RNA sequence: AUCGAGAGA
């Protein structure tokens, strides 16, 4: 039989690393079902904090008011997403942002020509001022009361040095952007992942044994750390599978193809989650499990 | 509200429904059909999308008797949230123990 | 024209990393391959969005109505 | 009253050259919620000869 | 997507009579709920956004003595990328007759274009 | 100054029953200048 | 409105 015993028995979590931004860690005895549904909410269901309403006032750069909205909205930011709660959009523009739902940025960058740049010179940042605009001239503007509840934590891009915009003297952009919570379902920007995948962790199945000559080009067929030597016997043996990616090198040559199977361990997922900046992936990964779990308990408390 | 009842195809005796459920996709549809098959009285039990472009998904549920489908599917959801719960105190025993 | 903030593929960003990459193969004479590993770029989906970037608002940017030529 | 294509509406579809009368058949209305394109299974393409790289065909509605 | 079309003005009259229309606005009571799109001077500002049936140009009648306007007649809507003040090259100097609007057309890949 | 010569850059303002023309140079052809309006958008 | 260039299946 099955039950919640028998898979708490049977389970297992080995965390291999752990940064602020990647964390790569394994699902043990668990199902596909279940391991595809936590990649899927990672992936499209965490919700972040990302620009979606921009005000330009003056754009007299090259860069097209679209594209320029656009990129300011695909940058991600250091902003904890609970610390702000979601837009009622039936509300009308006027009261629909509030001091608790909205955090509001703002961009006032204009171009002139430096009088002081060395002749012969061709670098922008010395032929003129602001030649270059980047995601850490977003600045934060604090509203209400969150003047208070933001200021140990500023409101600044994951990362500062993304290139938003460049200009030429007499150019200038001015903006205001509002960024809210939303869903990787809704848009890609809001995804806190930049990629959040797992994999079958391969299996190396030896049938027959691998000596001498053979068992030194055999063991090339991999990735250097996977196929080892036993010291007492000139074998071949599988030492770690993990730092394997499935390339079937093997199988291209007919002195190993009768020799070993390739296959997967059904129910050992390898996890590899990277942030875009906002949060921790460890968090990332827990709030995909409380939002499976949450939106089970919704479907169970809904009368049907 | 969320979870819809499709009378024109459940069972008199409630023994075999289908429930129709808006917002959700396969992330939901596998896990409850994975979790309602280790049901040992549930004879069949299935997820489908009508179509990918709306946001619905159909449950089918079909017991051996001495129960319902509806019961069939809260023992489901109730089974999964209890996986969710054992996998995430796994994870953060293990995140503190490292 | 200017460059992708994110990676089409994934969504890794990749905007920030541009200048950095020419300071890469200007400086020291590092060749693509071994520039775009050192930025942190590991899958090919992201390697390609810094390797063939164009850069044509350099080309854009000399057409400036608001300056005397 | 004038009310909108439902999905019990039928309509009469047809794609240019009509060398025959199979290239013009009467299906059903089903709304979809996303926009400009008409959708059509697999199995009409070889009555009406149809394609997917740019093909483009009429949708005539009844009124009686 | 870049659309241009020519406003000219100077298409009724012909060979040197008055000038029968003047870009701008009269003292007639003219609506003031298509002052969002038009500047001042009878032309639409630089980004504003028009969609069907709101005014692009403002030019004041003498032989009607009514402020007429023009109208973006398109179904897809754009945005005002630029407009040029365009001088007949006459030696008299005369009013402004022809005007150049932009429009740019914002062409997201959707369901149904050819890749 | 609501406008920009297309040839020199100058701004310029023109009246009412003015010269079509640029008045540090003698081009015929103005660009109209952008002003502070607010254009909302979509991050999308 | 007519005649010229081109494009899609
Ligand atoms: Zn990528
Ligand atoms: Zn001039």
């Amino acid at each position: 039989e099955w039950n919640v015993e028998k898979f708490k028995k049977d389970f297992e979590v080995n965390i291999s690393s752990l940064d602020a931004r990647e964390a790569n860690f394994d699902l043990i005895n668990i199902d596909t079902s279940i391991a595809n549904a936590f990649r899927r909410i990672m992936i499209s269901e965490v919700p972040s904090v990302a620009a979606e309403y921009v005000y330009f006032f003056n754009n007299t750069s090259v860069i097209q008011d679209e594209v320029l909205a656009h990129r300011i909205g695909l940058v991600p930011l250091k902003v904890d997403p609970d610390m702000l709660t979601w837009v009622d959009s039936n509300l009308p523009d006027d009261e629909k942002f509030t001091d608790e739902n909205t955090i509001v940025l703002s961009l006032n960058v204009k171009c002139t020509r430096n009088p002081d740049a060395p002749k012969g010179s061709t670098d922008p940042k010395e032929l003129y001022n602001n030649a270059h605009v980047y995601a850490r001239d977003l600045k934060f503007e604090p509203q209400g009361r969150q003047s208070t509840t933001f200021a140990d934590c500023p409101v600044v891009p994951a990362d500062p040095d993304i290139l938003l915009a460049k200009l030429r003297p007499g150019q200038e952009i001015s903006l205001k952007a509002h960024c809210i919570l939303g869903i990787g379902g809704d848009h890609a920007k809001f995804s806190p992942v930049s990629t959040a995948s797992y994999r079958l962790l391969p299996q190396i199945n030896i049938l027959q044994p691998i000596k001498g000559e053979s068992a030194r080009r055999f063991q090339k067929c991999f990735p250097p750390g996977v196929i080892g030597i036993d010291e007492g016997s000139d074998e071949a043996y599988v030492k770690d599978a993990r730092k394997d990616t499935v390339s079937r090198e093997v199988l291209r040559y007919e002195e190993f193809a009768d020799k070993v199977k390739l296959g997967r361990v059904r129910n050992h997922f390898i996890f590899n989650v990277e942030s875009a900046g906002a949060m921790t992936p460890e968090e990332i990964f827990f709030k995909s499990v409380r939002i499976l779990k949450n939106k089970a308990e919704y479907l169970k408390n809904c009368p049907i | 509200e969320k979870i819809k009842l499709l009378t024109q195809a459940t069972s008199e005796d409630g023994t075999s429904a289908s429930f129709q459920i808006v917002e959700e996709d396969h992330t939901l549809g596998n896990a409850l059909r994975y979790v309602i098959m280790k049901n040992p009285d549930v004879e069949f039990c299935g997820y489908s999308i009508p179509h990918p472009s709306e946001n619905l998904l159909n449950i089918r549920i079909q017991t051996y008797g001495e129960t319902t489908a509806v019961d069939a599917l809260q023992k489901g959801l109730k089974d999964l949230m209890d996986l969710c719960d054992v996998v995430e105190s796994k994870f953060t025993e293990k995140i503190k123990s490292m | 024209m200017i460059v992708p903030v994110r990676c089409f593929s994934c969504g890794k960003v990749v905007g920030d990393k541009w200048e950095s990459y020419l300071n890469l193969l200007q400086e020291d004479e590092l060749d693509e391959g071994t520039a775009l590993s050192r930025l942190g770029l590991k899958r090919y989906c992201c390697r390609r969005m810094i390797l063939t970037h164009v850069d044509l608002i350099e080309k854009f940017l000399r057409y400036n109505p608001l300056e005397k030529r | 009253v004038y009310r909108h294509i439902k999905n019990r509406d039928v309509v009469l579809m047809n794609r240019q050259p009509t060398l025959h009368k199979a290239s013009m058949m009467g299906h059903k209305v089903r709304v979809l919620p996303n926009e400009k394109t008409l959708r059509l299974h697999y199995a009409n393409t070889g009555a009406y000869n149809a394609d997917f790289d740019g093909d483009e065909m009429n949708m005539h509605f009844p009124q009686n | 997507m870049y659309k241009t079309e020519k406003v000219d003005l100077a298409l009724n009259r012909n060979r040197g009579d008055p000038i029968t229309q003047h870009f701008g606005f009269g003292n007639d009571e003219w609506p003031k709920e298509w002052l969002e799109k038009l500047d001042e001077d009878g032309l639409p500002y630089i980004g504003t956004y028009v969609e069907e049936g709101d005014p692009i140009c403002a030019y004041f009648d003498d032989t009607l003595n009514k402020t007429k306007i023009k109208t973006y007649h398109s179904s897809e809507p754009a945005y005002i990328e630029e407009v040029n003040l365009i001088g007949d090259e006459s030696n008299k100097f005369q009013e402004l007759q022809t005007v150049s609007i932009k429009y740019r057309i914002r062409r997201t890949p959707q369901i149904g274009d050819k890749f | 100054l609501k406008y920009i010569c297309a040839e020199c850059s100058s701004k310029l303002s023109l009246s009412r029953t003015d010269a079509v023309r640029c008045k540090d140079c003698g081009h015929r052809i103005l660009l109209k200048a952008r002003t502070k309006r607010l254009v909302q958008f979509e991050a999308r």
